[PDB]
């Protein structure tokens, strides 16, 4: 019914651009040094990223949802 | 059991003390193709998204394809404890458990060409005596990779078989092989 519903559907497909910004993950969990990331979909294993308070880490740990 | 058959075995049990069975299989075979097409799917998952826009999404979905009261209440229940992210696999889980509880049978026939339908009842009746399916839910595809007639997949998923088809070719090779 997505095909009657296009207007529900268009705004799915306006909620959903808003998480996956190339390079852009968001924090799920965050504790000793370690963090978990949903997003970051185009990065290397080993890549640098940044926390927006400037603390630097390194993604070692790239699964299939999330990046250690 | 799993995840997937325990919540869909709970949505038959609440559909089924209430008999909405048809009513719930349609709203099941509705909600499969609403939550395949993979964008609405990611969108309910996509734990980063806010849980109030899933939720006010999936009340329009409600709305807009009519779905059952106690449906509708499960996708809540899986938006609220955060199992949204197998709902696909409970969905594909639902068939198996609703035709437990309706005591249907389902069973392939894989073929080469298609029937007159008289020999497939007569392979629908034999499959619900041999197994006690009071209405077996008989299907079958047409598939060219068989050599010449047909076989059958009863039981959990395919787990009992008996074919005619290339089964006598393998046999001939084993035997002239003898080893």
């Amino acid at each position: 019914a997505d095909e009657i519903s296009k207007i529900i559907r268009e705004r799915i497909e306006g909620y959903n651009r808003e998480v996956k910004v190339v390079n852009t993950g968001t924090v799920l969990q965050v504790g000793d040094g370690i963090a978990r990331i949903h997003g970051l979909d185009e990065v290397m294993a080993g890549e640098l990223v940044e926390f927006e308070e400037g603390t630097i880490g390194i993604a070692l740990n790239l699964e299939s949802n999330n990046v250690g | 059991d799993s995840t997937a058959s325990r919540y869909a075995s709970a949505l038959a049990d609440v559909a089924d003390v209430t008999g909405t069975l048809e009513a719930t299989n349609s709203d099941v075979e509705k909600l499969i193709r609403i939550f395949s097409e993979e964008p609405v799917y990611y969108f309910f998952a996509n734990p980063v998204i806010s849980i109030d826009n899933k939720r006010s999404v999936l009340d329009e979905i409600i709305t807009t394809s009519g779905l059952q009261p106690h449906t509708a209440n499960f996708i809540n229940i899986l938006i609220d404890s955060e199992r949204i992210n197998l709902v696909k696999e409970i969905l594909n889980e639902f068939e198996d458990v609703f035709n437990k509880i309706t005591g249907t049978e389902v069973a392939v026939v894989t073929s080469v060409v298609k029937l007159e339908n008289d020999h497939l009842a007569q392979i629908a009746k034999g499959v619900q005596k041999i197994t006690g399916a009071k209405n077996v839910r008989i299907k079958t595809v047409i598939d060219p990779s068989l050599v010449a007639g047909f076989t059958i997949r009863y039981g959990n998923e395919g787990s009992k078989l008996v074919d005619m088809s290339v089964k006598k070719q393998l046999e001939e090779i084993a035997a002239q092989l003898e080893m």
